[PDB]
């Protein structure tokens, strides 16, 4: 019940689509700049108490970092960022989807942090024991609001079955509460900045609709302000 | 495990469902 260190800030997921529609006129690059600034803030304020992991989804999940302490250094991250180039603009729009990143994100949140492992080392069979609440941040170019709603459904069913699998596993944990941050980017000028609607006892969901540019970084900053928590 | 294949099923499932908006 120690909700302090076990806040959603302790677990941060970044999912950005490297699908070629995010290279419309390097748009993903801009999203990278904003998300990298958020990741800067988290490590600087909370050197080892707020943790961040990053995922890219060019038709498949490409995870660039782990919960471990060594990965939580921005230079190590930047090497992996430079490794992924720009999405091929002539490549198949089919098969490319952020869903791989979201499913991998659920798997990453099920994974334990080193501090959570220390808590397991001390604790033993206590009620209201250590919880596993986390936050997911997705940045993408969305097509329809129904697209976003189906993504919410996918995440919910993924969490349900993944917790079913992880409950019997005693080297990974179930998720008490996830938080979902949905971010859509239109460059020129449909998603609605839909209010928070926590869809399940485990699931929490949020929707936003904002254009490109660091007003998104400021909105991120407002989120980080809630996320100092 | 026996049901991680259901994780892959979910991923694929919603991947096909995504095409309607993708197209």
């Amino acid at each position: 019940l120690e909700m302090k260190i076990f806040s959603e800030s302790h677990k941060t997921v970044f999912v950005v689509d490297h699908c070629p529609y995010m290279a419309e006129s390097s748009l993903w690059t801009c999203s990278v700049e904003s998300s990298m600034e958020y990741c800067r803030i988290m490590y600087d304020i909370f050197p080892f108490k707020k943790l961040v992991n990053f995922i890219v989804s060019d038709s498949g999940a490409h995870v660039l970092n782990s919960w471990t302490q060594e990965d939580q250094n921005l230079q190590e991250l930047m090497a992996a960022l430079a490794a992924v180039g720009p999405p091929n603009p002539r490549a198949d729009p089919e098969c490319c989807s952020i869903l791989h990143g979201l499913v991998a994100a659920v798997e990453t949140l099920c994974k334990i942090t080193e501090y959570q492992h220390e808590a397991r080392t001390l604790l033993m069979e206590n009620a209201e024991r250590v919880g596993n609440r986390g936050r997911i941040i997705c940045i993408t170019n969305a097509k329809s609001d129904s697209h976003v709603r189906m993504l919410e459904d996918c995440v919910q069913e993924t969490i349900h079955e993944h917790n079913k699998l992880a409950a019997n596993s005693d080297h990974l944990m179930q998720i008490q509460k996830c938080e979902l941050v949905l971010i859509h980017t239109y460059p020129v000028g449909l998603v609605s900045d839909r209010s928070k609607k926590e869809l399940s006892p485990v699931l929490t969901s949020e929707v936003h609709s904002v254009r490109a540019g660091r007003h998104l970084a400021t909105k991120l900053n407002i989120l980080v302000q809630q996320h100092f928590d | 495990e026996d049901r991680l294949e259901r994780l892959q099923e979910i991923l694929r499932k919603f991947l096909y469902l995504e095409r309607e908006f993708r197209q």
